[PDB]
């Protein structure tokens, strides 16, 4: 293969990204995915497996893979780590008892091999609730300061009203564009 | 071009497959027109992304109908393969159905296929790919099977065993469907439950096929090529700590196949490819510390 | 969260003023009967044993865990259940109920109502013309022809259970 075709393939692959959405069940992953696209929220059902979506944002082709956060599904998350440019970890603020379980889950996702070089965007969903933990609370309970091998950044949101959702994707794209992309 | 202009024509042609399937007088002209209209976007397949979702829905509703004859379902499989080769299987099969309920029906179709039917090979190929899409579900095959001892005496075969047998039977065909099987090898043998019950068996069979195959007969060469492709897919889409315990045994069989002295250029490429995947299994992936400070993603 | 916990032989109750758009959580309840006359946003019934919960419409989700010999009757958009054995549920789901690691669940329609239930359904943004209670998915059983042996329907002769 010549240099022209190699450059063409590199440019074609550069215009494609992968944003794997993970998190515990009943967190609001499907709701966020539907609000970011503009679909209806009153007709959403829990994923019995995993859903896929494709869209275009700022010229970049974003492919989102929303996996179920059920107990019997976590063991299969490894089947979605190949070619992952971003990891959207959703955390429910109202969920305060299972937090410890949500901290162990995000901590093990960071010691993986395929997910070594990939941005991290943590969405504190359900922020408009009375007993919704603040951003600092979720940052300290999950121990985000200890993270050093990945570029993380916490940011609350609320899919019920579509707030603080565009800034997260904008920051993810800015961080992805800050590093060099080389084929393999 | 800039956008898709032949929208109504393509829609009418796709809605005409139900009246041009019996006689081939109006079946060949439709295929020729579809190919001529699709070849114009061979260099710009990205311009079809916003049309390849509704065309796949129309093509799937025809093959999913139980009252759709063999000749009608095979016509819908040729158009699907055409769209795949035009746009791309990696970007086309990703949008295909991937629910759980689509695990048993699709498989059943793969069971009612004649490998000695060259007039409908496009049906055997694309179908396999669709199966590989239904192995990205986060559940086990034992849960879908349920109770297998429902009939007296003759027990029911699980879905895992059926998929394994189908893959073992199609990695040794001459047609384009062997390649599809390699896709299923990277989607089936890499699963959590399938690997636990179909990794030692699949790796003992591959070693045996590599040990008793010659590069001087037509069949043996096909079997060796299929086995090498399956091993490469396993080592690529597989884990390093599940595949590392086997990389020394595989390396040995590969070296024993004395490929660097064969006059088969494709066997040598597969051997080299399998030699670099096995090698990368002996070392942990590292990350370029030199990024975020020497250039952006684009220019 | 706003709810009771660590109680026994206690019949609790709330009004719409302390239930409106507020996440609710129950934990460690034995032989108790709760009555929430409002529209709680979310509901979480954990570690329940011989407890009868009669809650009004729930705008989002109802989660149940470690429940046994319970009698639930709440309407919502989704109902998640984990580790539950023998627990009747008068459910009115606008989307879908799911069950995991369950066995012996009995699903039946929803018939509970209070004088002010009309002004509380308007607060749930729910659709009264949607009830898929007779269509629950099982994560442990994903067959095509055979049914799920972990959940069934309650007979019409066992649905006239006392609400007192
Ligand atoms: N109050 C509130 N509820 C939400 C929000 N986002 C999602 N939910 C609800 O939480 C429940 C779980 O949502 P779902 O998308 O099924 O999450 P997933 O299936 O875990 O990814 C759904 O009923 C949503 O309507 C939010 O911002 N606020
Ligand atoms: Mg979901």
């Amino acid at each position: 293969m010549g240099l022209l075709t190699i450059l063409k393939k590199m440019k074609q692959k550069e215009r494609e990204l992968r944003l794997l959405m993970l998190g515990l069940d009943n967190a609001g992953k499907t709701t966020i995915l539907k609000k970011f696209n503009g679909e209806d929220i009153d007709t959403i059902s829990p994923t019995l497996g995993f859903n896929i979506k494709t869209l275009e944002h700022r010229g970049f082709k974003l492919n989102i893979w929303d996996v179920g956060g059920q107990k019997s599904l976590r063991s299969y998350w490894r089947n979605y780590f190949e070619s992952t440019d971003g990891l959207i970890w959703v955390v429910d603020s109202a969920d305060r008892q299972r937090m410890q379980d949500c901290q162990r889950e995000l901590q093990s996702l960071l010691v993986e091999e395929r997910l070594a070089g990939a941005t991290l965007l943590i969405f504190a969903n359900k922020q408009d609730l009375p007993g919704a933990l603040s951003s600092n609370a979720i940052r300290e309970v999950l121990e985000l300061d200890s993270i050093r091998s990945h570029h993380w950044c916490i940011q609350g949101c609320s899919a019920v009203t579509g707030e603080n959702l565009l800034p997260g994707i904008d920051w993810l794209l800015d961080d992805i564009s800050s590093r060099i992309f080389t084929a393999d | 071009l800039e956008a898709f202009g032949e929208s109504a024509e393509t829609r009418a042609l796709l809605g005409r497959l139900r009246e041009v399937h019996g006689g081939g007088a109006e079946r060949e002209v439709a295929l020729e027109r579809f190919r001529v209209i699709m070849d114009k976007y061979q260099e710009q397949p990205h311009l079809l992304d916003p049309h390849l979702e509704w065309m796949m829905n129309l093509l799937l509703d025809i093959v999913q109908d139980q009252t759709s004859p063999a000749s009608l379902v095979h016509l819908a499989f040729k158009f699907l393969y055409i769209i795949t080769k035009v746009r791309g299987y990696k970007t086309f099969l990703r949008l295909f159905p991937h629910e759980v309920a689509d695990v048993e029906p699709v498989l059943d179709l793969v069971t009612i296929q004649n490998p000695k039917d060259h007039e409908a090979w496009e049906t055997r190929y694309m179908l396999l790919l669709w199966l590989s899409v239904t192995c990205l579900i986060p559940f086990d095959f034992s849960r879908l099977d349920g109770n297998l001892l429902t009939q007296p005496g003759q027990a029911r075969m699980s879905i895992m065993d059926r998929i394994l047998q189908i893959a073992e039977s199609y990695l040794i065909v001459s047609d384009k469907a062997r390649d599809a099987a390699a896709v299923l090898v990277s989607r089936f043998i890499t699963r959590p439950d399938v690997k636990q019950s179909k990794m030692a068996e699949f790796l003992d069979w591959s070693l045996c096929n590599l040990a008793r195959s010659s590069f001087q007969t037509m069949q043996g060469v096909i079997t060796m090529d299929g086995t090498l492709q399956a091993l490469a897919q396993i080592f690529k889409h597989g884990k390093r700590e599940d595949c590392l315990p086997y990389a020394a045994t595989v390396l040995r069989c590969l070296d024993g196949c004395r490929l660097p002295e064969s006059n088969q250029t494709l066997l040598r490429k597969l051997g080299v490819k399998l030699v670099q995947r096995l090698g990368l299994t002996f070392l942990k992936p590292k990350v370029a510390a030199w990024r975020y400070q020497r250039g952006c993603r684009s220019l | 969260v706003c709810g009771f916990s660590n109680l026994e032989s206690q019949v609790l109750e709330k009004r719409a003023s302390e239930l409106h758009q507020r996440d609710v959580l129950l934990t460690e309840l034995s032989n108790c009967t709760v009555r929430l006359y409002g529209n709680p946003n979310t509901l979480r019934l954990t570690k329940a044993h011989s407890c009868k919960l009669l809650c009004g419409p729930v705008s989002t989700s109802v989660f149940l865990e470690d429940c046994s010999d319970c009698v639930l009757a709440v309407a919502c958009q989704q109902l998640r259940i984990h580790s539950t054995k023998d627990t009747r549920i008068f459910l009115q789901v606008t989307s879908r109920a799911i069950v995991e690691d369950c066995s012996g669940i009995q699903f039946a329609p929803y018939t509970w109502s209070y004088p002010e239930i009309d002004k509380d359904f308007e607060s749930s943004g729910l659709d009264r013309s949607k009830n898929n209670w007779n269509d629950v998915d099982d994560f442990n059983w994903l067959a095509r022809d055979m049914a799920s042996p972990n959940w069934s329907i309650l007979p019409e002769e066992e649905r006239n259970i006392q609400w007192d």
